[PDB]
């Protein structure tokens, strides 16, 4: 009997999918979909950035945490491909695995190597740096080190 | 010369209207003017605000005036009083009953009296209780009145009556008048005088049909005073109209004689009117599609339990009774006078084909066909065609099986097949109507008045057809038909793609009708078909339906089997490099769509002053509408 | 500097029914006598005895919808304020002004209409962009006249709110579930 | 311009229709009440 | 809200009819806001159309200092966030393993 509302739910999901799918070209001036492996927890937008005007567009870069699983929590940088004006690909790299939940995770502003990570499973806020990404190897058994682990709360 | 229709256009209101078309600088204004026009007439616009924007079309103050003044426009607070009706007019059903339509009165209502009762008639007259008789509530089957040469009997029955009350009230009228002119009539006043008084009546009443019911009064006082020399003018009116009515009356009843010849020839039977008139009001056009479209919805909302599924069932088992038809067909279309020399083999032809074709009439590994029911996507017209056909040959089976099995009219060679060719004869002209009349008379039957309605059915038919043949987006669709005449058995999608393709070749309004063969039970089933509806009902388990949803999803322009009363539009009505890679991957029991990784896919589109003031804007207007060491720190913070 | 006309004052004199309103005393009057379930094909019955009493009428909400509902465009509504019992109640809603027809609803109705004698004439009025008819001859059933309105604070149950109560990370985990076996492409 | 003086009359005909009126195509049969059948092409004539 | 009145709500913007969970503004204009919630939708409200004139039909979509809505997503978008570099550009992520990079076309806002 709930079967009957999920099934229905789910299919005007599919609905409002395809419905928005058709009549794209007469909305947006760009649309890029993609498939990552695994749920992504947040997205934080990179100032610096790549022009190849020769070539024809900009990259910029993107900062993701994903959950691969169940206490396979990771971290991940993506380069990005915009268009042109003035005269096309999403690209995952730099994949960290965390040592623990993340919920937040907040890159510094003047300085994009640090980054401060929480997650729902844990009280310690633990901050990343060059160091910490730069000396993990893809190659090895354990997840990173923060530069620091800042702790004083409870929850 | 020509005739005025009534509250036809007059010349200066279409002078106007013209020269306002002429202000309206541009074809576009005006027909923007009729569309103005028209949705005031179809009760989207209002009158104020008609008036409004044809002033805001037009620019000129004279126009706007002449509008208001055409428009009768009038702003008047409009009063609204609500008034209960009298407590007598409804009160009888509430008595307590004491048999179906009897009920005891209260003592409130044995308490007014007749006033010239004796002692007899206070022991026999009833005194409490009334007969309330009973109320209908919803009827929902009314019958009419069918005699239509009956009603013109009356009509001239009712015409004439009117000639003579009116020429008789003159008579009188002219009688005392013309008493009342002489020369003496100075003299003795006072007696004429008093023969006014006891003829008022007449009098009033040649003033009404004279003069009208405003000068009435006046004249009837007029001469009471200024008799005898009111009373000549008076005469010589009345005689004149009366002159003029007895000319007019005589020269209309040279027509009333004729009516009255014809019909009372044809109107002693009631038994062919009832038939044909309940036949004709039947199958008009409107009729029709408001019965498909009433079972639909029904069906669709689940009103009684009912479920989806077939609104029209039938079974047609005979093979040589299309044929049959299809002679009575051509005997007609030989006959008719509305079409050219072409349009009968065009027609012909037509009724041929889709006879044949359709209902596959010759004109362990095979049952498949048998299996898969052949399907036929039209429109209205369509419906329509097939409903007739199917009436018609279930009235020719009916009285085969009639003559068959009734054991008088059998016991001949042919009966049945003598009828055939009496209707062959006639419908070519050969025999007129009276001897088919009397001839069916000989069945006393009913079930054998049902003949004589062919050459209606057949009319009807012939009609739609050739508005079919003029039908441009006609020929595809046949020809559809004619495509699917030759596959095995289908899978889903080639029925799918066919209906989308008739769906596409009509405008985007309209509804589909699709009309099921069963060879194997030969039975015709039709059902409507709205955009999101399912086609095939019936699914004998979950992984079929979830195969077929599948590819209707794929295929199908809009998911067939979905809820469309759920949907909620997601968006608001209001060298380029591209690549594509998405999966679309589902669950067979939860129907999820999921995205196999690693699918990328892109729209490109290549193709300020302006932004900084509308910013400004937003804080100057919001700032007008604007108007602790917390404020401390904030007015130290402040600018 | 164009002309600004303005559509007339619209008056409504219930004055003569008090006694009818009033005949039953508050506190006496909670109950209705009857409810019924609106669909497109509801019929009163006739209801002479419990003049003065009120009625409850639950409309769904699919069936304010000018596009689901056939009753909504042959305009079948006669009075103002006070109208005939053949009115679609729909409409009487849409017309005494307790929702918009062009803006669409997402709620249930219960609806609580009063029970009154016939009159002697049903005035038609446009209101709401509704133009009640008017019926000057003489009615054979009753009348209805709005008692309340009462929309419902919980109409339905979208499922992804249902599953929005349970938290992100544990719905999930089961949705990484389904996307394992799933059975097909 | 005949197509334009057909749109004029129809239109002066809207102006002239009347407050109350009967728009279906089916009249009421004997049916001996309006209740529920107004707008029937004669319900006005009729009722208890 | 506003800081000098904080007695006050500044203004309060409907269209969602479930659940909002989050919102940002646009780096570049600020006139520009834009909200996520439970229902799918993401909206994007212009403010500098408060207190404007609408016609009768412009009022079915919403209020109209209302801009834009996307809802090409699936399930509950997870976050948002602006490309700093780009204009009118926004990404987000969703609970069905999906990522949008989407911005309207000029023609609504140019």
């Amino acid at each position: 009997q709930a079967s009957e509302e999920g099934i229905n739910q789910e299919k005007c999901i599919n609905e409002e999918y395809k419905i928005w799918k058709k009549n794209s070209p007469f909305l947006y001036d760009l649309i890029i979909t993609r498939a990552l492996e695994w749920p992504c927890m947040s997205l934080q937008w990179y100032p610096e950035q790549q022009i190849f005007a020769e070539h024809g567009y900009t990259e910029q870069k993107m900062f993701l945490g994903v959950r691969a699983d169940v206490g396979k929590y990771l971290l991940a940088v993506a380069s990005i491909q915009l268009p042109y004006l003035n005269q096309l690909r999403v690209n995952i790299s730099n994949l960290y695995s965390h040592p623990e939940s993340v919920c937040s995770a907040k890159l510094m502003p003047q300085d994009d190597s640090c980054v401060a990570t929480v997650g729902n499973y844990h009280n310690d806020v633990l901050v990343f740096d060059k160091e910490s990404f730069e000396s993990y190897s893809s190659a090895s058994e354990s997840p990173l080190k923060p530069k620091y682990r800042l702790t004083k709360h409870t929850q | 010369t020509a005739p005025t229709s009534p509250y036809a256009a007059t010349q200066e209101e279409l002078l106007a209207f013209t020269t306002i078309r002429q202000h309206l600088p541009d074809t576009l204004a005006f027909h923007k003017f009729l569309e103005l026009l028209h949705l005031y007439r179809e009760k989207l616009l209002d009158k104020t605000e008609l008036l409004n924007s044809f002033s805001k079309l037009v620019r000129n103050d004279n126009l706007t005036l002449w509008f208001s003044e055409f428009i009768r426009w009038s702003d008047n607070p409009i009063l609204v009083k609500n008034e209960p009706v009298d407590e007598r007019v409804y009160l009888p059903e509430t008595f307590e009953c004491i048999s179906l339509t009897y009920r005891k009165l209260p003592d409130s209502w044995k308490q007014d009296k007749c006033s010239g009762r004796d002692d007899l008639d206070n022991s026999v007259l009833n005194d409490d209780y009334i007969s309330v008789a009973p109320k209908p509530s919803h009827v929902k089957n009314i019958m009419h009145h069918e005699n239509q040469y009956l009603q013109a009997l009356q009509l001239v029955e009712d015409e004439r009556y009117d000639y003579d009350r009116v020429l008789n009230t003159t008579e009188s009228a002219i009688k005392i008048l013309a008493n009342f002119c002489e020369p003496t009539i100075h003299e003795h006043l006072e007696t004429a005088l008093q023969e006014l008084e006891r003829s008022k009546r007449i009098i009033k009443n040649a003033l009404i049909i004279v003069y009208g019911k405003e000068h009435a009064n006046l004249a009837l006082d007029t001469l009471f005073k200024k008799l005898p020399t009111a009373a000549p003018v008076l005469l010589k009116r009345i005689k004149t109209k009366d002159q003029e009515w007895r000319r007019s009356k005589r020269e209309w009843s040279k027509i009333w004689r004729q009516i009255e010849k014809k019909n009372a020839q044809a109107a002693f039977d009631d038994r062919y009117c009832r038939i044909e008139g309940r036949d004709r009001r039947g199958l008009s056009y409107s009729r029709i599609l408001r019965d498909i479209d009433d079972i639909y919805q029904r069906q669709k909302h689940r009103i009684d339990g009912a479920k989806l599924g077939f609104q029209f069932t039938q079974v047609l088992c005979d093979s040589l009774i299309f044929l049959n038809i299809l002679r009575l067909s051509d005997a007609q279309l030989t006959n008719s006078s509305f079409y050219s020399y072409a349009d009968k083999g065009r027609i012909s032809a037509v009724l041929k084909a889709l006879l044949s074709q359709f209902f596959g009439i010759p004109l362990l590994g095979e049952e498949s066909k048998n299996i898969i029911g052949y399907n036929f996507f039209g429109n209205a017209t369509m419906y329509v065609l097939f409903r007739l056909i199917c009436v018609c040959y279930s009235r020719l089976e009916h009285i085969k099986l009639f003559v068959e099995s009734s054991t008088i009219y059998a016991s001949s060679t042919g009966g049945y097949e003598n009828i055939l060719n009496i209707c062959e004869k006639y419908l070519k002209g050969s025999c007129s109507r009276l001897e088919f009349r009397k001839y069916l008379q000989k069945f006393n039957n009913e079930t054998c008045y049902m003949i004589c309605s062919i050459e209606r059915l057949l009319k009807v038919i012939f009609y739609r057809i050739h508005e079919i043949l003029l039908d441009p987006k006609l020929g595809q669709l046949l020809l559809l038909f004619e495509s699917d005449g030759a596959n095995s058995v289908t899978t889903p999608r080639e029925q799918m793609v066919y209906r989308n393709h008739v769906e596409s070749i009509l405008a985007p309004e309209s509804k589909i009708f699709n009309m099921r063969w069963y060879p194997l039970e030969k039975r015709l089933c039709i059902q409507q078909l709205l955009p999101a509806d399912l086609t095939m009902h019936d699914f004998e388990n979950p992984a079929k339906a979830f195969m077929y949803y599948v590819d209707s999803y794929a295929i199908s322009h809009i998911t067939e089997g979905v809820d469309l009363m759920q949907v909620k539009m997601p968006f608001l009505r209001r060298e380029h490099f591209c690549k594509s890679n998405l999966q679309l991957f589902f669950s067979t029991d939860t129907y999820v769509i999921f995205f196999e990784p690693n699918t990328e896919n892109v729209y490109i589109n290549s193709y300020d002053q302006s932004s900084q003031s509308k910013k400004q804007n937003r804080t100057t207007n919001w700032r007008r509408w604007l108007e602790a060491n917390t404020d401390i720190k904030f007015f130290s913070e402040t600018t | 500097q164009v002309r600004q006309f303005v559509s007339p004052i619209i008056s409504i004199d219930n004055s003569a029914l008090e006694p009818f309103l009033n005949r039953y005393p508050a506190s006496e009057s909670l109950f209705p006598v009857t409810e019924y379930e609106y669909t497109p094909w509801l019929e009163f019955p006739l209801l002479y005895s419990s003049i003065g009493k009120f009625v409850r009428v639950t409309i769904d909400i699919k069936w304010l919808n000018a596009a689901i509902n056939p009753r909504l465009c042959r305009r079948e509504i006669w009075g103002t304020d006070v109208y005939t019992d053949d009115s679609d109640i729909a409409t009487i809603l849409a017309h005494c002004g307790c929702f918009s027809l062009l803006k669409p609803v997402r709620k249930i109705a219960v609806v609580d209409l009063y029970i009154l004698p016939p009159l002697v004439h049903y005035k038609g009025t446009r209101k709401n962009q509704i133009e009640s008819r008017s019926w000057s001859s003489r009615q054979d059933g009753i009348s209805l006249k709005i008692k309340e309105v009462t929309w419902k604070p919980a109409c339905a149950s979208i499922f992804e709110n249902s599953i929005h109560t349970l938290t992100l990370e544990e719905r999930l985990q089961a949705r990484l579930e389904l996307s394992r076996s799933s059975t097909f492409k | 311009m005949k197509q334009f003086e057909e749109q004029i009359e129809r239109f002066k005909q809207a102006l002239f229709e009347d407050s109350d009126a009967s728009d279906s195509d089916s009249s009421i049969g004997e049916a001996l009440t309006n209740r529920g059948l107004k707008r029937k092409k004669g319900s006005k004539n009729v009722y208890y | 809200w506003d800081l000098r009145n904080l007695n006050q709500r500044l203004h309060t913007l409907e269209g969602h009819e479930d659940i909002v969970t989050k919102i940002s503004f646009s780096p570049h204009e600020e006139p520009i806001l834009a909200s996520t919630s439970a229902d799918r939708r993401t909206l994007v409200w212009d403010l500098s159309r408060i207190g404007e004139d609408q016609p009768a039909e412009e009022a079915q979509d919403g209020p109209p200092e209302l801009l834009f809505m996307h809802g090409g997503h699936t399930s509950c978008t997870i976050d948002m966030d602006w490309c700093p570099n780009y204009n009118w550009t926004m990404a987000t992520a969703a609970e069905d393993n999906i990522l949008q990079i989407w911005t309207p076309s000029r023609s609504i806002w140019g």
